[PDB]
């Protein structure tokens, strides 16, 4: 059920403040993949330093077996977006209700993703 | 055009597109749509904490709602993109 | 690894130098940072994103480094990033062993075939620095109210000899620096946000011999008339061609040798 | 201001440019036909009149047009800077 | 070493506008100058400086003596109160003291005053007579004779009395000498001849430059590659093979040269053995490699290094030149091609396009492609060792080659088929700064005040390597108009040493930058990706 799933540490935040009242865009490489991952995070609810590690899986439908459009209990920080820009090294743009995401990667390991799909977002900070 | 938003309407757009922050519940949400002709987009924030019940609406999805299903705009200049009726991005500038 | 200054990524736009060093001094070890500077893109009221701190001693950069790899330093609601820095702020040696004040400075060559030499003028209360990374030896000589830089490169020394001054063979209370090019000659010339620990507001610039008798222009060799160090061998031990040997020398007047014309090193028809 | 140590910061900003702006007007007033022999890459021993001669230059200004022209617009592009420091002395939650 | 800028006139911001402000240095060099120096019972005066001693930093200074002083000699030399620029008239006054070989006198009876031809097109003065001249035959054997010359040349540079410029031979000569009118510099009181070069058959080499401005026309990279790849190769080669010996001394340095090692090569022993002669080879071999990684020359035999003049024929157009040059031993080893002619056993003409190129290039528009042609008329005159350059046209061929003259300059000729003539580039501006004319007579003081600021804002080494480096990062190179600003500079800064006008290098065209194949250790390095890289690179696969 999960497509995409790897463990990323990030890198740099974008406004760098702790009580800054503003949403924060972060900055993670992946692990053995290679992959760079731009996410707006909210840290007041989400705490989330630098040299941190976390997991991140994507996945169609949070239900077991089919059933699109019990994951829950797994991860803390589940989203809801849709993929509306694939072109490029590709690059996914997906955006959680203004929430951009960029995960620029290799053509090989993003390749089962069509376009204009909803896809869900799993993190877990281990 | 003759029709603008007004003094009041502008910034309370402005408001709730810039913030981004804000995170409405569903009685709120819900309260809100009946001024609203279109209906009720997905949440799209399922769990923003380990300990958090009710997920909750984004602020640009409320904005999202004035909009018909067939209506397509896009802003260059403001990064605005809307696709079938829905805001997918906003940075700053307030000039759409 | 190889300086003491570090450079400060983001810093907010409202805040003045005084405030950085109260918080580093704060968080830090008192009174451990030497020299801070903001630039400013404008004269004196718009300063940058970013700023540079020198620390005094490489232990303090160390834990700096530790504090903002751990995200432990937050200066108004704003995470402190440390990265190094191309040049320091001010080119004084990080070890204090290697910091000579109020030494005395004086100039001469061997003038005799036997283990003499000749003084010709001599400086007192000269301040000596020793850098190791720039390859090069700092003079600084205090006349007539405004100092002097003498510089003396690696390259300009051939040979590096240690004498005594007190006259017993057993101590070591000078040190002869022969020369086979000449040293550089500087002058120095005549604040929100520099603080600099000091009166380091001034610039330098090169001119020529500023002795009366022109003694620096006709004098191939260096002597550092300084107290008997224990560990003061080590320090000069890292000069290029440095020989392991103890020699004793004699002062001979040689005031007369004195020539006030433009061309110095000429002898006297 | 966050707090009154900000407010006198910004302050002696404003001060300084201020300072500058008029030093930018003064520098500008110089854009005539008379300080044809100054402006020129030579050796000109007037330097110190030009700048010891502060309160002749507002008495200028005063009593021509094309000048008081120039001084405005100069006044104007320099001051473009000072007004810019909002941004950087204002927070996100401020109602102006 | 070389005096940085920073120790002289640093700049320094007082009041509205920023002055410099001269050191300590400035007005010790001022009084050296002045005063002069004195070494024992004698006391040394300024005289002059050459125009390669004001790029280095150097001057003449002779003692005063009871017989002749340094004003004797000055006024001797000519009267140079006419000159009304402080630039030109160091230039007229140090432009005599270069290395020349002594010959006969000749009065002032017997000269030409031949007049000159002149075209003014799209509102510019284009000269076509710069510094050409007239020889008869009969001069050329009495110049020849004290020089131990066995062929006559038909083009030698010469200077005598102020004059300066290249004569060319011709067949319907009235007298000894002949003169013209462009070429008067000042007035001398002797008219004593000497002659510095005649000509030299040289082969050609690729510089840096030439590749970097001939990389956009559509030349690849594996023609360069493999052209350095075969020198490699026969480089080393030449070490344990006798036949290749010969053949690279011959094609290399000296067309026709007579040398111990030379005539050895061809007959002598095994390398293993004469080792006097094997480590001489294997030193030439370090100094080629080390002069390869050190900058890029790239030997070819098809194409030599000759000055150019004109004959009073008018017949070629402007397109049209002629080229002839002696026969190597690749040339007599195999004659037969489609682009050279055979007109004689020594001497072969080629019929190929040939380009002019010189030593210093910043524009895309010097190449210039030029069909030669075969013509007996030309041929019945006898040139040799010297290009044709037509009489009339739109724009002189030295104009279009960076604006130069005919003052016996070097020039690149190369009977090459495999470059692409097919795109065309129109030529830079060659109009100059304005003169700077004095309202009084030259006290000795601006000289010395010129001589000392020549130091001062002297970016003529930088520029070069600015545009190398601009051109090895941005791609399309010489298509920019940073290239064209960086060519403007540089043609400014060349006139700095004739007319006094600063560079004025910029602060934000600074490269920054250097690649791997510099001596720069100390500053950054960066992996280039040229065409310069891919050489450099082959270079150290070659070498390890």
């Amino acid at each position: 059920i999960i497509m995409f799933e790897d463990i990323f540490v990030v890198d740099k935040l974008d406004p760098d403040g702790k009580k800054f009242d503003k949403v924060t865009r972060v900055e993670a490489r992946s692990h053995n993949l290679e992959m760079f991952m731009h996410l707006d995070v909210n840290t007041e609810v989400y705490p989330l330093a630098v040299g941190d590690k976390f997991t991140l899986a994507m996945a169609p439908t949070l239900n077991l077996d089919g059933t699109p459009d019990t994951l829950a209990d797994k991860y803390e920080y589940i989203m809801h977006g849709k993929l509306y820009k694939i072109s490029e090294k590709a690059e996914l743009y997906v955006s959680f209700g203004g929430l951009l995401m960029l995960l620029q990667g290799d053509p090989a390991h993003i390749s089962h993703f069509e376009l204009d799909q909803r896809l869900f977002l799993l993190m877990r900070k281990l | 055009n003759l029709l603008s938003l007004g003094q009041d309407s502008l910034t309370a757009a402005y408001l709730v597109n810039v913030e981004k922050n804000c995170y409405l519940n569903r009685a709120q949400m819900q309260q809100l749509q009946m001024y609203c002709p279109f209906q009720l987009p997905p949440p799209a924030i399922i769990k923003a904490s380990p300990s958090s019940t009710e997920p909750q609406w984004t602020g640009m999805q409320l904005f999202g709602m004035l909009f018909p299903p067939g209506f397509d705009y896009t802003y260059p200049l403001n990064n605005v993109v809307v696709s079938n009726g829905e805001l997918l991005s906003f940075s700053e500038g307030s000039a759409w | 690894t190889n300086r003491s200054t570090v450079k400060i990524s983001n810093v907010p736009q409202t805040i003045v130098a005084d405030e950085l060093l109260r918080f580093l001094e704060l968080h830090l070890g008192e009174d451990t940072v030497f020299a801070l500077e903001i630039p400013t893109t404008r004269d004196n009221w718009k300063p940058r994103d970013f700023a540079r701190v020198q620390f005094t001693t490489l232990e303090v950069k160390s834990r700096a480094q530790l504090l903002s790899s751990q995200s432990k330093l937050l200066f108004k609601t704003h995470n402190l990033r440390l990265s190094e820095a191309y040049d320091d702020i001010i080119p004084r040696p990080v070890d204090p062993r290697k910091r000579l004040d109020d030494i005395v400075l004086t100039v001469g060559f061997p003038e005799s075939d036997e283990k003499r030499f000749c003084a010709l003028e001599k400086w007192d209360g000269v301040r000596c620095w020793i850098l190791t990374e720039k390859r090069r030896v700092e003079f600084w000589v205090w006349e007539s109210g405004d100092c002097y830089k003498i510089e003396v490169r690696f390259e300009d020394i051939i040979e590096t000899l240690s004498c005594c001054v007190n006259g017993d063979a057993s101590e070591i209370d000078a040190f002869l620096l022969k020369l086979k090019y000449g040293p550089k000659v500087f002058k120095r010339v005549t604040d929100r946000y520099r603080f600099c620990k000091e009166d380091f507001d001034f610039m330098w610039i090169r001119t020529t011999d500023f002795s009366g008798s022109k003694s620096i222009g006709t004098s191939t060799c260096f002597c550092l008339e300084v107290h008997n160090g224990s560990t003061m061998l080590d320090i000069f031990s890292g000069l290029p061609y440095y020989r392991e040997d103890t020699l004793s020398l004699t002062y001979v007047d040689g005031k007369t040798f004195a020539s006030a014309a433009q061309i110095v090193p000429l002898l006297n028809a | 201001s966050s707090d009154l140590q900000s407010r006198k910061n910004l302050t002696e900003e404003i001060s300084y440019g201020l300072r500058e702006a008029e030093q930018v007007c003064n520098k500008q007033q110089l854009m005539v036909e008379s300080w044809r022999d100054f402006l020129a890459v030579n050796g000109e021993d007037k330097e110190e009149d030009s700048v010891s001669d502060l309160a002749r230059f507002c008495y200028e200004r005063q009593k021509s047009a094309t000048l008081s022209e120039l001084a405005v617009s100069a006044f104007k592009d320099a001051y473009r800077d000072v007004q810019a420091l909002a941004y950087r002395y204002g927070d996100q939650s401020n109602s102006f | 070493s070389k005096l940085p800028a920073n120790a002289l006139s640093v700049n320094s911001k007082e009041g509205y506008f920023v002055k410099p402000s001269r050191t300590n240095i400035y007005n010790r060099v001022l009084s050296i100058l002045g005063e002069g120096i004195t070494v024992g019972p004698k006391r040394f005066e300024f005289l002059a400086f050459s125009a390669s001693q004001l790029r280095g930093n150097s001057v003449w200074m002779f003692a005063s003596n009871e017989k002749v002083k340094a004003e004797d000699i000055r006024e001797w030399m000519g009267c140079f109160r006419k000159i009304r620029s402080i630039s030109k008239c160091a230039a007229r006054m140090g432009q005599l003291f270069s290395a020349s070989r002594q010959t006969l006198i000749v009065r002032a009876q017997d000269v030409e005053q031949i007049p000159d031809i002149e075209v003014t097109t799209d509102g510019a003065d284009y000269c076509f007579s710069d510094g050409i001249g007239k020889i008869s035959l009969a001069f050329a054997k009495q110049v020849a004779q004290k020089c131990g010359l066995s062929h006559v040349p038909s083009a030698f540079q010469i200077r005598y009395g102020g004059y300066k410029g290249v004569i060319a031979v011709d067949r319907s000569s009235f007298r000894k000498l002949s003169l013209r009118d462009s070429m008067l510099k000042f007035d001398s009181n002797n008219r004593m001849l000497n002659v510095t070069r005649w000509t030299e058959s040289m082969p050609c080499f690729l510089n840096r430059e030439i590749i970097c401005l001939l990389s956009t026309l559509g030349i690849e990279d594996a023609m360069f590659e493999a052209m350095q790849a075969v020198h490699l190769s026969m480089l080393g080669n030449m070490l344990e093979d006798r036949d290749a010996a010969l053949n690279v001394l011959q094609k290399l340095s000296g067309e026709n040269s007579k040398n111990l090692l030379v005539k050895m090569l061809l007959q002598g022993y095994a390398p293993s053995s004469e080792p006097y002669l094997s480590m001489m080879l294997r030193v030439h071999h370090e100094s080629q490699l080390s002069e390869l990684k050190s900058r890029c020359r790239i030997l070819v035999p098809k194409g030599r290094i000759l000055i150019g003049c004109m004959d009073e024929m008018g017949i070629l157009e402007y397109g049209q030149v002629y080229v002839r040059v002696t026969l190597t031993k690749a040339e007599l080893k195999s004659r037969d091609q489609s682009y050279f002619r055979k007109i004689d056993e020594e001497t072969s003409v080629v019929i190929g396009k040939v380009v002019v190129t010189k030593n210093p290039c910043l524009h895309p528009g010097d190449i210039r492609v030029l069909d030669a042609i075969y013509e007996v008329h030309f041929e019945e005159k006898g040139y040799l060792d010297c290009i044709i350059f037509p009489q009339k046209g739109e724009r002189p061929h030295p104009n279009e080659c960076s604006g130069g003259d005919l003052d016996g300059d070097q020039f690149f000729v190369s009977w090459d088929e495999k470059i692409i003539p097919s795109e065309m580039d129109p030529p830079m501006d060659y109009a100059g700064s304005r003169p700077r004319l004095m309202d009084h007579d030259v006290t000795l003081e601006e000289i010395h005040k010129f001589f000392v600021d020549y130091m001062i804002s002297d970016t003529l080494g930088v520029i070069s390597t600015a545009h190398l480096v601009h051109a090895d990062r941005d791609p399309e190179k010489a298509r920019s108009q940073k290239c064209l600003e960086l060519a403007n500079l540089h043609s400014r800064a060349v006139d700095f040493a004739k007319t006094g006008a600063p560079a004025e290098m910029p602060y934000a065209l600074k490269p920054r930058e250097f690649p791997d194949f510099l001596e720069r250790f100390e500053k950054p390095t960066y992996i280039s990706e040229s065409v310069f890289g891919k050489l450099y690179r082959a270079v150290k696969s070659s070498l390890a």
